[PDB]
């Protein structure tokens, strides 16, 4: 009997297939969640800076409220 | 560019393993020859072929 090197193939490994393919972002979505944090950001930040109007205010009372100062 | 350099020399190291267990020496082979080929292929290495392409 002759014994050789045996033929296999099975699944071909897939000539030629394409992996890359649009992921998470779509396009106009991602500008909607950009903006958006944008808008967000502002809002959230210029609220702090009303509330540090009322330590703003406070601390400079302290210099005309002394006077023996 | 440093990385695809090391992502494909993994993959390239791997290579030299067909090499090794079909001739002598890790990169040149007295492999090809006028009368044809040299040496045949052992039982291991037609199926590692299939298990690398894949």
């Amino acid at each position: 009997x002759x014994x050789x090197x045996x033929x296999x193939x099975x699944x071909x490994x897939x000539x030629x297939x394409x992996x890359x393919x649009x992921x998470x972002x779509x396009g106009y979505s991602m500008f909607a969640v950009g903006i958006g944090a944008l808008l967000f950001g502002y809002w959230s930040m210029m609220k702090w800076n009303r509330e540090r109007r009322r330590l703003q205010i406070e601390d400079f009372e302290a210099r005309i409220a002394l006077m023996p100062l | 560019a440093m990385t695809p350099f090391f992502w494909m020399f993994e993959e390239r190291e791997k290579m030299f393993e067909f090499y090794e267990r079909v001739s002598g020496a890790r990169m040149h082979a007295a492999y090809v020859r006028p009368g044809g080929v040299h040496q045949d292929l052992p039982l291991g290495l037609m199926d590692d072929i299939y298990e690398f392409s894949k």
